[PDB]
């Protein structure tokens, strides 16, 4: 059997590197030759009780490029899902008894390991549990940094943006420190810095990581480039504004960068990607958007496929 | 840099690239005299500078402060007969009234018929532009960018 | 390839005479021998930001007639497209990372050709945007047309109702312009008159048009009785009712036309046809809705297939 | 004519410190021997704009309690005319064409300083715009330090909770640091700490102060302590709840309180007082909200009147 | 008695010149010599049951400045007893058991006449009826037209823009018509023309009148400007925004004005009236408003009073 | 009077107030090269009149084109050697884009990230513009006014 076989991806905490690589390497192979008719026959439950249609999109593609069915809804403005009192668990009961996976994403942090009590035998696959985890996030930006650095270890990656709040980047971070040699620079406001228990995680293992004020100290030597979007609403509309300068990427501030460069980023880009990042080479963000229909997939496979033999 | 106008205001070594700020923004082109208009010019030293001629008009004190966010060693000369008969250097202003815009986005400013205020405060090193409607306080370097 | 391969359909002003002939012979020879399993394998994105559940039904099931795989939301009533300042170009430019065509309808007029920019290499079908175009409901109209007066040319064509701001009867009118022959009355009241640029249109090429006063003036000659729906809110509660005696269309007057004559509606109908027209044989609304089924199929087979033979 | 006659009251940092003595020796004369029909025969609007109810109910009782009527209006939704298209510009132009004084609560920071240059000669009073200004609880916040300790100078004032975005705490600071010899201790979460402003003004004028961790490191040298509702959805709910053994106060923190010590709160108070304050005589804040009333007259009193004998 | 002492204010059609007068002169002399005591002890109950700021804040100030005290509701949505089944006739049976007078707005065309028949004796004023009456912005806008001119007699009216659906605009036509020697020039888009009933009844009477295209076309021979809001989604976006070089006042256009011409406007105004013209001293739509208060407080005191002696 | 350049063009005869619009609309000031501009410059031979000259420049035929809509009388000139190597006017383009509007409110050129582009047709007596992609023609009076 495959070692992710009937297994729930809840927390990036819970996948060792060795799944990374093999859920990393199975999405190259799947984005090469193709396995269209894999999932023939299988129904999966796509149940969004938190709206997110891009993530929703992603799933649901990732889910046909591979012959599985698709059922389930999108919640928060109002289907019926969790009212008269019916519980998560009730529902992950019922829903058990017709699909093959459910794949779901919901408003409460570890809702998801709970479906996981219920499902029984159906693996129960997380796509975002309130400030929480998303491992399919990660997965799709390790995916992305390895296609394009070549390396997932040696890595000079520097996290720019809403650093205390960002889930995104809490994963990565934990993720990325399963790997040799990579050395991190946070570049956030003071009231949106890093929090302490990623901090405590890194110098516990020997990973290196400085704080910088402007990403211009740090542009020479930088590989990864991961934005994250500066929730305007964590702040006052005036302490936004007066960051004395801000924390946006325009092309003029590439113009320096390495190469191998990529500026990496979850989306919505608002305000803190500049258009003209677009044209230039290093601008990769829908590259990665595209990259999540890969992750997803070789994670599907693998948990529905007793061994995978591509 | 050029020669003669008989009365009127020259205003010379604008950085270079602010001359046309200038010229936007304090509207001094709806007039109806000869304005004469010299953009990345030598003649002055840094080499390079815009220059402004504007005949039969002459700038207060305080337009003449308006300047210095923008151009602060403009030298803004006066002329009658062909003669420079008067010469000044912006000072900064109290109040910038009318050409910026707060960067709070929930000043009520924004949506409204009422021209801008910002006291000015502190030289040189930054200026802090404080709002005359929210009373926030920004360092010219935010407010002077959107 | 055959012409229309690869390309957007955005407005019937872009296609021609030729194209408007190839997508009406297609529906024709898929109307007779079904192609099931010709967009097996392709994903298909129904974006209707615009919530139209009609329109919306057709497309996915025309979909699913020829073997493609359907994903996409419906919103107006908020899904979450199109806030946290997301713009529509870079909806679009993640979408196309996906799918393999791209079905779309927007509350503003233009979306359509925006989304065109961005999708890249994806064909963007428009399904209506704004005030402005639909091509999708002309070609079925003109299918309808053809099927039943065996004819595009030559035609006698009434066009009934709010003519001022009915986008349907503006794009049949431009449609029906390309051939021959084809003479066009106009029955509205003053309020709700043919636009100007559509009569300047008609006469710079010719083409012969008068306006009546009632549906009763012209039933003998009439071969298409095109009705469209009187917007109540475009004018007073006691404006509609006063219209000294109505434009609604009841069995009794039609108790005159010609053997041929088809009434076409583009639906709802509320008031306007009464339910006594549906039981006479020149009642078409509900076999027009049908044809759509075909002039859409015909439409994602040729955009996204390079050479049917069929 | 009294120093506030016709003056409009928008922001604390417009009052000297004669002015704030005015007004609070006038309060304290109408709460002795009231005039009950000394605003005979004004009109006075109450125009919140956004609605708060117990500030609205508080200046109603005020103008009546001086024999006033009011016209006046409450929403946060449409409410009509104010909304289609209308400037607050253009509102304000139209009600001082009508009342006698304006009381405005509104959304944006700036709007009540707007309405004094539509107002015409009709004074318009503050009552809270956005998160700058608020002088009507900073007055009644002081004339209820002044009535339980005998002064505003020489006092240790201890501010706690949301010190970063908290309006009264803000103004509380730049109206006491008017007086003379006070001692403050700020107790917050750094998330929500005091901004570097108001400390900077306070080092200008040599105004003694010091940061606290937690309200018992200065609960004996404390004479008014000011505690502010920590906003729970301004962290994450991990986040709010995680904080030490918290600064919310309990009676029996309360022990090694001075005998003059009072505590105060703006309401609505939830979590951070519990009930068995309520009991101590140290427990102040609904009294103080009933100052509300006596000080709210005062200034009514003194902007519509030209020499008030009390 | 009065001629309109206890009588109905519904309609202005209902009121003859000798009314229209009698109410113009009191509200002159309440302007200057006010009896803010004469309705001491009535009650008024302002019911709006659609809901207007402007209109309800006008009414209310004129209830309070004689003296009177309010009770009353506004809603546009469910507002309890009034909604749970009850028909307005059941509601006004049982207000005018409490209540002294009924003033009255409503979404629908002949709701305060239908009050008349269930309201016992107690007079009904109407603040508007739907699209019908809107008797009380007539008076003060002939208050106003009289205050400015010197009479309602041989005047250069021009009505501007939505002359098709503005309320104001019919009524201020039918009452100019009741006094001699009147000219009116109709500007407005031929979308939103004056209807043929207004232009009939003008006539009838041979009362002269004319359209025009474009207000620069009159400047010159005009006396009063009555501006009317444009309303924009009776209009398509295009369409609204295609119109020549519009109908919108600008300051430029009253250069070639009367120096007695004012303009006038039933606000909100947006877009129609720049703000250079609030400078202008033709500006009189503000002090329009203004005369709210005097010329409703004549209606109040008239319907309410035996006999005025002012 | 402005006069003499060695190498470039000299946009002429631009009807006095176009002068400014056209340095802004087509962004003239980005370069910093020699540019002297003459506004309200007398010359009886129109009345006023302002005048551009951007050195060791040359603008080119779809450039010159643009000009057409707001100054389309101006004669534009290569100077090529101290003096006049040929002369141009302004053709009308079968496009304009980038600097207009749309009128269409709802047209969704408005929030996005997209340079508008308008067709040019001259229904008779006036020039017609239809937008790239609400396909609303409008007024080219209705459209300059935006
Ligand atoms: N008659 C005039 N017409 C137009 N511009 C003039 C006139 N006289 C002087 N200027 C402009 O004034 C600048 C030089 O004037 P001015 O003599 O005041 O300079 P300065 O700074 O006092 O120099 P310096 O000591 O070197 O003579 C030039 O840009 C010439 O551009
Ligand atoms: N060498 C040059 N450098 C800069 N500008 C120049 C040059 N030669 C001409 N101009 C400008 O061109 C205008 C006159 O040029 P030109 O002789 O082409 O005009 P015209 O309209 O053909 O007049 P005319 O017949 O009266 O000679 C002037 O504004 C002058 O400043
Ligand atoms: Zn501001
Ligand atoms: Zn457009």
């Amino acid at each position: 059997a495959n070692p992710l076989y009937q297994k729930h991806i809840i927390s990036i905490n819970d996948l060792s590197r060795d799944d990374l690589n093999l859920v990393l390497a199975t999405a190259a192979k799947l984005k090469a030759n193709p396995q269209p008719e894999l999932l023939k026959h299988k129904v999966i439950a796509s149940c969004f009780f938190e709206a997110s249609t891009r993530t929703r999109l992603s799933f649901q593609t990732s889910m046909h490029r591979l012959g599985a069915s698709v059922v389930g809804f999108s919640d928060s403005a109002n289907t019926s899902l969790g009212k008269k009192g019916e519980t998560l668990a009730d529902t992950i009961s019922v829903i058990s008894t017709y699909v093959d996976a459910i794949v779901m994403r919901h408003p409460q942090e570890g809702a998801a390991r709970l479906a996981t009590e219920f499902s029984g035998n159906v693996p129960v696959l997380n796509a975002g549990d309130g400030s929480n985890q998303h491992p399919t996030q990660t997965l799709l930006d390790l995916f992305t940094i390895q296609q394009t650095e070549g390396r997932l270890d040696n890595l000079h990656v520097a996290m720019v943006g809403d650093l205390k709040y960002g889930r995104t980047v809490h994963s990565l971070t934990q993720a990325l420190a399963k790997f040799d040699g990579n050395r991190f620079y946070f570049i956030a406001p003071d009231a949106l810095a890093m929090p302490e228990y990623i901090l405590d995680m890194l110098d516990e293992k020997g990973i290196a990581w400085s704080l910088h004020s402007s990403i211009e100290e740090v542009m020479a030597e930088v590989d990864i480039l991961y934005m994250t979007r500066v929730q305007k609403e964590r702040l006052d509309p005036s302490e936004y504004a007066n960051v004395k300068a801000q924390f946006v990427l325009r092309a003029s501030d590439l113009h320096n960068a390495k190469a191998n460069m990529k500026v990496l980023h979850p989306l919505p880009r608002v305000d803190e990607i500049a258009t003209d990042v677009d044209k230039t080479p290093h601008a990769w963000y829908f590259q990665q958007a595209g990259n999540g229909i890969f992750a997803r997939q070789a994670l599907l496979a693998l948990v529905l496929n007793r061994d995978l033999v591509l | 840099g050029v020669e003669a106008i008989k009365r009127g205001t020259v205003i010379d070594h604008i950085p270079a690239q602010i001359g046309f700020k200038l010229l936007s923004l304090f509207k001094l082109t709806e007039t109806d005299q000869r304005i004469t208009i010299g953009l990345n010019l030598p003649s002055g030293e840094m080499g390079r500078k815009d220059l402004i001629k504007i005949e039969n008009t002459f700038l207060s004190e305080d337009q003449v402060d308006q300047l210095a966010l923008y151009a602060p060693q403009a030298t803004v000369n006066r002329i009658d007969n062909y003669e420079v008969v008067g010469k000044s250097r912006p000072s900064l202003p109290e109040r910038i009234d009318n050409v910026l815009v707060c960067p709070n986005s929930n000043c009520i400013s924004h949506a409204e018929p009422v021209s801008s205020s910002f006291a000015v405060r502190k030289r040189a090193n930054d200026i802090a532009l404080k709002c005359k409607y929210c009373e926030k306080e920004f360092s010219h370097n935010v407010v002077l960018a959107n």
